[PDB]
């Protein structure tokens, strides 16, 4: 109750950006052992969806299907959507729709650091158990 | 090309049949083709863009509701405003509609019709084309049929998703704050301990 | 009662079609009936439960699958699978379809066939059913249609909902996350400022 009502009392402040917010939750969540939460277990991941019929073109967006269902439910979860394939993606989604696989173990090799491949059933099964499943199956 | 079949009842036999082809390119009003079938004998005819202007004409009456007239009547869009009556007679090939209101009778079109040598071709066409119909429709609606249950599925999953999403997040709002009463704790804790032991000097 | 159109070739009419129907009541155990139309003068025929025991007499096999490949035949007209050709000599009235597998053929079965006096009635039979069929088929696609643009609508409201409902969650984080960090930043500016008195004396 104390702390609500202290929280209560404050106007506002916004004085800072989200890249900074971002970094900031993180070192809290290291420093004191946060991850054990049901979620914001995302929040050290970032996500990449194939939701554009040509890799890192935003002009071809393939809205209405249940990718974008998955990504927001990433979204929710605590994951860094990224809308660009960047060197820095932890992981990448796929759908029914392997025709790009080829192209994604290319830019995996290219990339100094490796990303693995994740399907939709991955997260779509982890939701139940609240928890970053064993990606060997789902490779 | 656009097609429609009708049926019409001829008013020299009242209990037979007989079946009525309207073509159209582009729209009624450029010109049309009307076939007349009994399953026995047929007569094809067309009508040119000038001739139904000078029916309108003739009629000293617009031309889109002569227009819009002509197409419910031998395209059968007619409702209950009002009823059609049709007349042929197997010698003169001379056929004629007419809207019929309150013992009061309107010419409201006539055709100079004739007769085709063979009747099988036509009649086949006719039938092949009634059955292509069919078979177009059919497979159309099962896809709409597939899609339909692809959307409910779809649907039902996504309201699942987000009645667990709902029953997460305001639950979590506790979960979040006890742990910062928790660290907040500690640290007050530690600056008491600290100002104990100074104030011990 | 239920009936079915389908279109055959003849051996002696390749370019000319011929249209079979065939209506069976209940399954085609029972029996049904077959008619032959060409548009001028059409043929029928019965088949009764006793004509197909003495058929699955002749060739001493499973009567089901005599009834699918049958229904097969005069219903499915599947072409790929192993197409076989229906020929009819007229005069004799003997139209019987012929199995022709890779190198084997088989005489599937043999019919009778009489001439029906009035050939224009069954010609008009056939053409309403078609239109019957034709205008059950469009209402029903209008009704799917509509069942179909109610269904996107209703997952577009969805989507919007649970849309809006993950930014509310991800503000709501944001701020309390926000104002926990200035309030951990307020107590460690006073706690390092009691811990520098520490050096001072």
């Amino acid at each position: 109750n104390q702390l609500k009502e202290v929280f209560s009392g404050i106007k506002n402040s916004n004085e800072q950006t989200p890249e900074e917010m971002a970094s900031l939750i993180a070192d809290l969540e290291y420093r004191y052992s946060w991850d054990c939460s049901p979620l914001s277990m995302f929040r050290r991941h970032t996500v990449y969806l194939d939701s554009y019929a040509v890799i890192n073109d935003l002009s071809t967006k393939n809205e209405g299907t249940r990718l974008a269902i998955k990504a927001l439910e990433l979204r929710f979860h605590g994951a860094k959507v990224v809308s660009c394939l960047a060197e820095g993606v932890s992981h990448v989604i796929i759908g029914e729709d392997h025709s790009r696989v080829a192209d994604f173990k290319a830019f995996r090799r290219t990339f100094k650091r490796k990303f693995k491949i994740l399907k939709e059933s991955w997260v779509t099964d982890s939701i139940d158990k609240c928890e970053l499943q064993e990606e060997n199956q789902y490779l | 090309m656009e097609r429609k079949i009708s049926r019409i009842h001829l008013v020299s036999e009242p209990s037979i049949t007989h079946f009525l082809q309207v073509s159209w390119e582009k729209t009624l009003e450029s010109g049309f083709v009307i076939t007349l079938t009994d399953g026995h004998s047929a007569w094809t005819g067309t009508v040119s863009e000038s001739e139904i202007s000078q029916e309108a004409d003739d009629m000293a009456m617009e031309k889109g509701k002569y227009v819009g007239e002509l197409r419910k009547a031998l395209l059968s869009g007619a409702g209950p405003a009002d009823v059609y009556t049709f007349n042929f007679s197997k010698e003169s090939c001379y056929f004629f509609f007419e809207k019929n209101l309150k013992d009061v009778s309107f010419r409201l079109g006539s055709f100079n019709l004739e007769k085709v040598e063979n009747p099988a071709e036509v009649i086949r066409e006719l039938i092949c084309y009634c059955l292509d119909t069919i078979a177009e429709n059919q497979a159309k609606n099962e896809h709409l049929q597939k899609e339909n249950e692809r959307l409910l599925r779809d649907w039902n999953d996504v309201q699942g998703r987000f009645e667990k999403c709902v029953s997460a997040k305001e639950a979590l709002e506790t979960d979040l704050y006890k742990r910062f009463i928790l660290v907040l704790n500690e640290k007050k804790t530690k600056i008491r301990s600290l100002h104990n032991k100074l104030l011990n000097a």
